[PDB]
C-alpha cells in the first residue's frame, strides 16, 4: 500500500505499464518558447466511478479534452492553444472478493471511431462527453453516432487483438489496479488539445462480471489521470 | 501440398521496408489528345494518398504513424500519326491546378514535371517526404476546423500533392486514347506506433466507416 | 567517349528493383525526424504481443465478445479443442500472430499459450491441458490425455498458465484440448460457472519467408 | 565494352534536375567577375530589412501615402489594430517580409515591429501597445488589454518601441492593438495632431521551406 | 486547413541558386515544314531575354545585377512521314540571322547548333555568362544613344542571343506542324543589389510602364 | 554526364552470355544450404564409374 501525492491530491495505490517504453518528457528555440506550468496540472483528476454491472459492454473516454473541465488543466486549454501531456492513468476496480470478472485497460493512441450508418458523419457530441464516458454497446445500432459495438470496438479492428497497445488486465481474481503511462505520442510536437484527441483511454470486460443474490450488483470503476509534463506555447513576447 | 521441415531462421523479409516498399498500381486512367476545348477527360489528377486500393490500404493501417520517400513509376500506353510525348505534372500541396488541359498553370516552374516520349523507358519521378509534421499519419482522431466542425478525421499533414497528367501534342489528325498506369512505391520508410489489422471491409477512401463484421469464422462446436 | 552495350533487360520496367530514383524537388529539404515513441522495426515485433484467441467461435457467439470467453462449469468430453496452427484454422487466424503470418507463405516457429482464468478468487478446481503431437491423433478421454504431454493446471495455486508448442510451419497440425481433472470448487458465496480468457504469441523467435497478399481483403 | 543497362527514368526531361548541360560555346571564355557592391547570397537578408507597414489601409487611402500614417490625437476604441501574419494579412502582405514569403508555403519565425513616432518633438503622451496570442480574444477595453501582454510606450521620452512577436508561422494568428493611455500633451506652438510609423522584418532568424508561385501576379 | 507547429530551421530553400534555377517554359512556337518557300512561318526566333513571361520577370526584378550560365532543353513535338530531324541554331550577340528556312546563314560555323532527329531525349544546349560587362542588368536607368536621344532603358550589356529552330528536312509529302517549347533555366547565379518587389501589373515587355496601383487591398476601418 | 557510345553488340540477345540479370525478387532471401551427400563437380566424375557393358546385343 502506496498512498501517492501530487499537488493537494492524494489517492491510495496498492506494476506500470509504462507506454511504449518510454516516460513523458519535456520538448527540449526563440522563435517559439513553450511555457511549462508545473505548478498544480501535475495533481490527480479522479473522474466519476463508473459501475460495472453483469451487461455492461465496456466505456471509453477520449483524452486531452476528457479533462476541459478539470481545474487548471482544463483552463489552460482555453488560454494556450498548443499543448502536451502525459497523463498517469490510475483505474483501481475495488471489488469484493466474491465477484469475478475481466477488464481490458487500453489506451489505444489515434482512435479514429467510425459511424453508425455509414455513407454519412457523426454531430461531434458523439465522441466525448468530457467527464463522462460513452459507453460501448453489445450489438449493432444505427443513427448518426459511434458504431460502439464491441468486437469491432471503434476502428473497425477485432477487440481481441486490441492489446497491441499500451494495456493492462484487470483480473479480479488477482489485482484491482493498473496503471499506464502514455508519453505524449504524436506526430507534430505540440498540437490543440480542442481539435485532436491524442489516445483513447477504453475499459472493455472480457469476461462480465458475475456474482450470486448477496453481493452488490455492481463494481465501481474508478479512474484518475494524472497530467505528466504539460507544456503549453509562450504568450510572453520576445 | 504436404507438411515439410521448413528449417530456416530469417526475419529479412519481416522488416518494415521489406514489407511496405514495393511497388503497386494505384491509378489506372484514360485521357484523350483532340476534341472538346474546354473538358475534364483530357488529362488526369490522383490526388496522392495511401488511401487507394484496399490491398496497399491495409498495410499502412499496421502502423500509426509513418514517413517515407515515394518513387513513383508511370506506365503509359496509348490506342487509336506522329511520336506522342507525354507530361506527368506533380504538383505539390502548396500549388496551383489546372482547370483545363491548355491552363496556364502547366507553366509553372514550381511544379516539376516530366516530359516522356513514346517508345523510351517508363518516366520515373520521385517525391521527397512533404509533410509539414513529422511523419505522415495513417489515422487522424482528430476535427480540421477548430470547435468541433465538420470534417473528421481529415489532417492536413498527411498531404501528398497531386499528379497532372498529358499529353503536350495540341491536337492530331484521328483520335488517340492514352492509358496510364502510376506504380506507387513507398522509399526509406520508418513507421511508428503498431496498430491491430483492419477486421471489417473497406466502405469509403476518406473515413473508416465500416459494417460490424463477425471476429472469425464460426465453427459448429467448442470441441471439434 | 566510353564504349558501353546495353544488356538484354534494358530501358525494361521491373516492377521489384532498387535503383536511383531521380528526385523531381532537389532544392527541398524535408522536416527534420523528431523522435516518435514506439516504433516498430521488424513486423515480428506484432507477432510476440499476446492477444486474446477466440476459443468459443461457435455459430452464434462470433459477433459478441462471448467468442473469447471459454465456460467452466460432464466430465467425458473436453472443455475446448482446436488445430493449432495460425493459418488456415478458425481460432488462430485472426489472432495478431495469425494475421502477420498470412502475409507470408513460407512461416516456422513457436507460439506460447497463456490461459487466464477469470474466474472468481474462491474457486478452485484442474484442468488438464494435453498437447497432441501434429502426426498423432486427439484424446477421446482424458485418461488418454493424461497418458500423452500434459499439464495438470491448479487453478487455485496459479491463475496464468504458460505453454510453448513448437513444430508450428507451413509451406496436420497440434491439438491443445483441455479436460476437466476435477470440478470447479466453490464456496456458497462466489458463483459457480466461471470463464478462462486464451493468449497466443511467438514463443522464442519466429520464422517467414515468402510475402503474399492477404487472402481476407477482398 | 561497358555492360550498362538503362533505369526507368532513361531518355526523359524531368523539369528539376541537376545534370551537367553541354557548353554550346567551350572555347569561349566568360568575362571575369569584378566586385560589385551589394551581394545577395540568401533571399532571407531581404526580409531582414525594415519597411513602412500600411496600416492605415482604409478604403479610399491606399493609393496615396495616407495609407502608411496612423492618425493620434475617443480612449475608448483602440487607434489600430490588424491580424499579425505576413501572408494572407492586408497590413502585411505586400511588405518585404510579407511579399518574399508569399514564394513559399511553408515558413516559421518571428518578426520584430518598430513604432516610429513622427509627431513634434514637444508632443507628449503614452501609448499602450497589447498583444493577444494567436489563440486568445481581442481585447475589447483598455484595462483588458493592460491585463494581458503590453507595454505602456512613453513616447516623450523615447520615440521608437520594438517588439519581437513569436509563434508566427502557416502551411487565427495573434493581434497588435494599441491604446490611448494617455492623451497627447501639448504646448501652445506645437500641432495637436500626429503620426506613427510602423515597421516589420524578421526578428532573430527566419524558416522557410517550400517555393511555390506568387498570387500576386495574374 | 489548420495552423500546425511548423517546427524546423532552415534556409537552404531561400539562397538564390534555389530561387531562381529552376526551369520554365518561355517560349511556345509553331513552324511548318513546306509550302511559301518565302515565308516567316517555318522557323521560329525568340530573342532570348529575361523579360518573357512576368512570373520569371518578377523574380528576376528583386535584384539590380545578376550574372548567370544560361542552360536551355527544348520539348519539341509535330503533328500533321520519314523520321523527323530538327536543328536548334543559337546565334550569339554578335552573329548573322537568317531571312528564310533556306539561308546561308544556317550553316554559319561560328553559330552553334544542335541536330536533334525524334523520338530521343530531348535536346539541351548550355550557353555561358555571354554579356561583356560584369553582369547582366535587370534595370537600366539610360539611354542607349549618347545626348539622351531615343530608346531609354535598353543597354547592349544585357544581350544574351537569339535562337532560330528549324526542320532540317527540305520537303514532306503532307504538311507538318512542329511546336516547341524552349524551357529556360538559369545556373550558376550570383545576384547584386536587392531590390523592393513589383507592385503594378506589367504592361510592355521591353519597358517598366505601369498603371498607378493601389498599395494593399482596403479594409473597412484602421481597427477591424 | 558520363560520354557513353554504344558498340555494335548492344540492345542485342545473344543467347551464350553472362551478364547480371536483374533479380525479380530481392527482398527474398533463399533457402540455407545444407549439406547433402554425393555431391557432383564435374561430369567426368560420372565416367569414371564403371558399369557393365552389353557385348552380347546380338538381335535377338
Amino acid at each position: 500500500v502506496r498512498s501517492m501525492t501530487l499537488g493537494n491530491s492524494t489517492i491510495t495505490t496498492q506494476n506500470v505499464v509504462v507506454g511504449y517504453g518510454e516516460w513523458p518528457s519535456y520538448l527540449s528555440t526563440a522563435e517559439d518558447q513553450p511555457t511549462q506550468p508545473d505548478v498544480a496540472t501535475c495533481r490527480f483528476y479522479t473522474l466519476e466511478s463508473v459501475q460495472w454491472e453483469k451487461t455492461s459492454p465496456g466505456w471509453w473516454w477520449k483524452f486531452p479534452e476528457a479533462l476541459k473541465n478539470m481545474g487548471l488543466f482544463g483552463q489552460n486549454m482555453h488560454y494556450h492553444y498548443l499543448g502536451r501531456a502525459g497523463y498517469t492513468i490510475h483505474v483501481q476496480c475495488n471489488a469484493s472478493k466474491f465477484h469475478q470478472g475481466c477488464l481490458l485497460v487500453v489506451c489505444v493512441p489515434e482512435a479514429e471511431m467510425g459511424c453508425a450508418d455509414t455513407d454519412t458523419t457523426f454531430p461531434a457530441t458523439e465522441l466525448t462527453t468530457e467527464d463522462t464516458p460513452h459507453v460501448f454497446t453489445s450489438d449493432s445500432i444505427t443513427g448518426k453516432k459511434v458504431q460502439a459495438a464491441v468486437c469491432n470496438a471503434g476502428m473497425g479492428v477485432g477487440v481481441g487483438n486490441l492489446t497491441i497497445f499500451p494495456h493492462q488486465w484487470i483480473n479480479l481474481r488477482t489485482n484491482n489496479s493498473a496503471t499506464i503511462v502514455i508519453p505524449y505520442i504524436n506526430s507534430v510536437p505540440m498540437d490543440n488539445m480542442f481539435r485532436h484527441y491524442n489516445f483513447t483511454l477504453m475499459i472493455i470486460p472480457f469476461a462480465p462480471l458475475n456474482f450470486t443474490d448477496g453481493a452488490t450488483a455492481y463494481v465501481p470503476i474508478t479512474v484518475t489521470i494524472a497530467p505528466m509534463y504539460a507544456e503549453y506555447n509562450g504568450l510572453r513576447l520576445a | 501440398q504436404t507438411r515439410h521441415v521448413v528449417n530456416f531462421h530469417s526475419r529479412s523479409e519481416s522488416t518494415i521496408e521489406n514489407f511496405m516498399g514495393r511497388a503497386a498500381c494505384v491509378f489506372m486512367d484514360q485521357y484523350k489528345i483532340n476534341g472538346e476545348e474546354t473538358s475534364t477527360d483530357r488529362f488526369a489528377v490522383w490526388t496522392i494518398n495511401i488511401r487507394e486500393m484496399a490491398q496497399l490500404r491495409r498495410k499502412c493501417e499496421m502502423f500509426t504513424y509513418m514517413r517515407f520517400d515515394i518513387e513513383m513509376t508511370m506506365v503509359i500506353t496509348s490506342c487509336q500519326m506522329p511520336v506522342l510525348t507525354h507530361q506527368i505534372m506533380y504538383v505539390p500541396p502548396g500549388g496551383p491546378i489546372p482547370a483545363k488541359v491548355d491552363g496556364y498553370e502547366w507553366q509553372t516552374s514550381t511544379n516539376p514535371s516530366v516530359f516522356w516520349t513514346e517508345g523510351n523507358a517508363p518516366p520515373r519521378i520521385s517525391i521527397p517526404f512533404i509533410s509539414v509534421g513529422n511523419a505522415y499519419s495513417s489515422f487522424y482522431d482528430g476535427w480540421s476546423h477548430f470547435t468541433q466542425d465538420g470534417t473528421y478525421g481529415y489532417t492536413t499533414l498527411n498531404a501528398m500533392g497531386k499528379l497532372y497528367i498529358r499529353h503536350v501534342n495540341r491536337s492530331s489528325p484521328h483520335q488517340i486514347t492514352s492509358t496510364i498506369r502510376v506504380y506507387f512505391k513507398p522509399k526509406h520508410i520508418k513507421a511508428w506506433v503498431p496498430r491491430p489489422p483492419r477486421l471489417c471491409p473497406y466502405i469509403n477512401k476518406r473515413d473508416v466507416n465500416f459494417v460490424v463484421t463477425e471476429i472469425t469464422d464460426s465453427r459448429t462446436s467448442i470441441t471439434d | 567517349g566510353v564504349p558501353v552495350l546495353n544488356t538484354p533487360g534494358s530501358n525494361q520496367f521491373l516492377t521489384s528493383d532498387d535503383y536511383q530514383s531521380p528526385s523531381a524537388m532537389p532544392q527541398f529539404d524535408e522536416t527534420p525526424e523528431m523522435h516518435i515513441p514506439g516504433e516498430v522495426r521488424n513486423l515480428m515485433e506484432i507477432a510476440e504481443v499476446d492477444s486474446v484467441v477466440p476459443v468459443n467461435n461457435v455459430t452464434g457467439k462470433t459477433k459478441s465478445m462471448d467468442a473469447y470467453q471459454i465456460p467452466v462449469g460432464d466430465k467425458t468430453k473436453p472443455i475446448f479443442s482446436f488445430q493449432m496452427d495460425p493459418g488456415y484454422s478458425s481460432v488462430l487466424k485472426r489472432t495478431l500472430l495469425g494475421e502477420m503470418l498470412n502475409y507470408y507463405a513460407h512461416w516456422s516457429g513457436s507460439v506460447k499459450l497463456t490461459f487466464l482464468f477469470c474466474g472468481s478468487a474462491m474457486a478452485t478446481g484442474k484442468l488438464l491441458i494435453s498437447y497432441s503431437p501434429p502426426g498423432a491423433s486427439v484424446p477421446t478421454s482424458r485418461k488418454d490425455a493424461m497418458l500423452g504431454t500434459h499439464i495438470v493446471w491448479d487453478i487455485g495455486l496459479q491463475s496464468s498458465c504458460v505453454l510453448c508448442v513448437p513444430w508450428i510451419s507451413q509451406s496436420s497440425a497440434g491439438y491443445i484440448t483441455c479436460w476437466y481433472q476435477t470440478n470447479i470448487v466453490v464456496p456458497p458465496g462466489a458463483p459457480t460457472s466461471c470463464d478462462v480468457l486464451c493468449f497466443a504469441s511467438a514463443c522464442n523467435d519466429f520464422s517467414v519467408r515468402l510475402l503474399r497478399d492477404t487472402p481476407f481483403m477482398a
